[PDB]
């Protein structure tokens, strides 16, 4: 029911631009007017640039006119944000999102897409390096040992790590992430109990995005 | 530009109960606000509009209240399927702008961590670090504490730490320290202890 | 204008027999009168016209005679797609018009039914309100006279009752009665009674 | 074959006006006088408006003259009725109807068509509130459970409720609307072999046109 698609994420180094795109399916695209609302991190969520039901008013925020753009397109109900002179500070999450047409003058977003993400950065893209998270037989606390791999220095996001199906007690604790010098790095543990393991082996499996395979226990 | 203040981030709220969540405008808004829910992945919702209006099929046990400047969200029958965080936005005047949000969580009783500290395996080392990680595992609350010693002594310089987010079975944390250190150092010293206070208890747990 | 008179409306008849049906106009029309059949479904028809002239297609069950002020239809062996509802008109002078209409009924066998209660929803009362469904499900005659006690009285005024229309697989009726409380005079009394009379019982559906 | 479909209906805010068109097809358009017949309820037809193959003549009733227009677009084509000045009486299906070109000069409504129907009221649309309708459990007078739905407050009409094409008892029983207060409302009712339920969910779907498409149960 009422879908907004968002497709023009990158990593892209700063100074250039970008063209963020939004498709509309679910209702009459021109009757609406659309917004863009960002979500940067630990600051908050932004609202960026609006364009009219069809073409009447394209209306922008402080911190983005002059650099950013609100194309329509109603006939191809595609809605667009193109972006230029891309600044650090606008590395982020940005939401398609629909207008309402509940009531008076109020500006409410009564549809909003996926996100779609979009670093700006300069950094460059490494790989993650696993590692393992061995104690050596038994240790934890009982007989269940907790396991770990800790992948370390990669850029961009998301790096994965997946552990084991079979759950008879197998929990996977993933530490969530940190920026460290320009690098993310992060933990994910599991809990084997006793027989298992040295018994037989675990692993860990982890992938980034930008196309690596490790894998490790 | 109003700043919009949500004055309250988290809220542990226990499950069948009401939540009053509140907002508050600089510039007097006519009673223009609106809350968005946004939960775990994605997902913003619109959730109320017009300080009043409950968007097509929000649920009603959700319900707001506002005049003025100040403003809050109220939710009937806290349920777990409502644990998202929560913004108020304003659709008033230039930038349109918005609450940053108040997550919230569920309360359980607590618990504690049970640690593992992890040396430098062979990998690392050779590259020239040595990391250490020492995990205290499932607990509430959030909160734990975590201190780590080289050889008699604090070592504040060069932690890391990031928590799991809360777990869905059964509401409990994780949290990783992590000293990272070159091979060298690593050769200088003997013990490296990472320890604990929380909660629930009374000694360090290390 | 001239007045059609259709006295009759609902009418059952079983399946095989001969359904004369009547009209009455206030002038002497002329013969010039008409049948139009109506569907459970908007669906329109011509069935008859020129006071006799079959259209088309149309079944022989079908025979009208009527004159100067009397007219009528007249199924002979009436088939199930033939119940529907059934107008005519003159066709005559201005403005044309129309007798209001005959529903006609698969009369049945008759059947005790089955009530169902269901308290006001979880969500209801979150909204602040109150309707209680009392539900009678199946049955025929239509005829059924209900009634509510709230803690054993009766209550009068709060009622809505509905029914729907032959089921078309079984010929049977179900009603709903709901009585709409507040929140507020919910909560103050326990019993809620909803209570069926029933020509297929001599005691009280309760 | 004789396929006539009309087109301009809506919820119109009184005093206002629509104008309906009507798709001829099956015959000569030219040669057959067109008829409009409308049905607002409680009470029945009522004869409406008529023009002559051509256009030679136009009848009114008592009841719109001054107010209505017919027009007829005859190329293979199109018949019309430009309303205007409408006093909510006039809400009902309007229905679009060759004439017979039978016998005699009497009036007889040879095909109809099925009617675009007008709301003449300000009521402002409300899309609406299904409420759940529940048991404890297990019941009927025993086994087989009835679960229901009350949609309740909506305004202007229909909404179709749906539930679960599941053989299993799936026969829903959807109670009329009763409009009370303006809103009106209705409940929707199925038997399940309480085998099932909750061992296996249920869903009340509620999609009132006027766009909502509400989930539940």
């Amino acid at each position: 029911d009422v879908q907004l698609v968002e497709s023009g994420g990158g990593l892209v180094q700063p100074g250039g631009s970008r063209k963020l795109s939004c498709a509309a399916s679910g209702f009459t695209f021109s009757n609406f007017g659309m917004h863009w609302v960002r979500q940067a991190p630990e600051k908050g969520l932004e609202w960026v640039a609006y364009i009219s039901s069809g073409g009447s008013s394209i209306n922008y925020a402080d911190t983005v006119k002059g650099r950013f753009t609100i194309s329509r397109d109603n006939p191809k109900n595609t809605l667009f944000l193109q972006m230029t002179s891309l600044r650090s500070e606008d590395t982020a999450i940005y939401y398609c999102t629909r207008g309402g047409t509940g009531t008076r003058s109020l500006y409410y977003f009564d549809y909003w897409g996926q996100g779609a993400t979009l670093i700006v950065s300069s950094a460059t893209t490494t790989a993650p390096s696993v590692y393992p998270l061995v104690p050596g037989c038994s240790d934890t606390s009982g007989s269940s040992v907790t396991l770990g791999c800790l992948v370390k220095g990669y850029f961009p996001g998301p790096v994965t790590v997946k552990w084991n199906y079979g759950a008879l007690s197998s929990g996977v604790r993933t530490v969530s992430s940190v920026l460290q010098s320009g690098f993310y790095s992060l933990s994910s543990l599991v809990t084997v109990p006793s027989s298992t393991w040295p018994s037989q082996t675990v692993i860990c499996n982890v992938a980034h995005p930008a196309s690596k395979t490790d894998l490790i226990k | 530009d109003i700043q919009m203040t949500q004055i309250t981030s988290s809220l542990s709220v226990s499950l069948g109960d009401r939540v009053i969540i509140s907002c508050r405008a600089s510039q007097d808004i006519g009673n223009f606000l609106n809350w968005y829910q946004q939960k775990p992945d994605g997902s913003l919702k619109l959730l109320i509009y017009y300080t009043s209006r409950l968007q097509s099929g929000v649920p009603s046990r959700f319900s707001g209240w506002g005049s003025g400047t100040d403003y809050s969200l109220t939710i009937s029958n806290l349920e777990e399927e409502d644990i998202a965080t929560f913004f108020c936005q304003q659709g008033k005047t230039l930038p349109y702008t918005f609450g940053g949000g108040t997550k919230l969580e569920i309360k359980r009783a607590d618990a504690a961590p049970t640690v593992s500290i992890f040396p430098p395996s062979s990998e690392q080392l050779t590259s020239g670090g040595a990391s250490v990680v020492c995990f205290l595992n499932n607990f509430y609350p959030k909160d734990i504490n975590v201190k780590w010693k080289i050889d008699g002594s604090e070592r504040q310089n060069g932690v890391l730490n990031s928590w799991t987010d809360q777990d869905s079975k059964d509401s409990t944390y994780s949290m990783s320290s992590t000293l990272t250190l070159t091979k060298d150092e690593y050769e200088r010293h003997n013990s490296y202890t990472c320890e604990a206070t929380h909660k629930t208890s009374t000694s360090p747990i290390v």
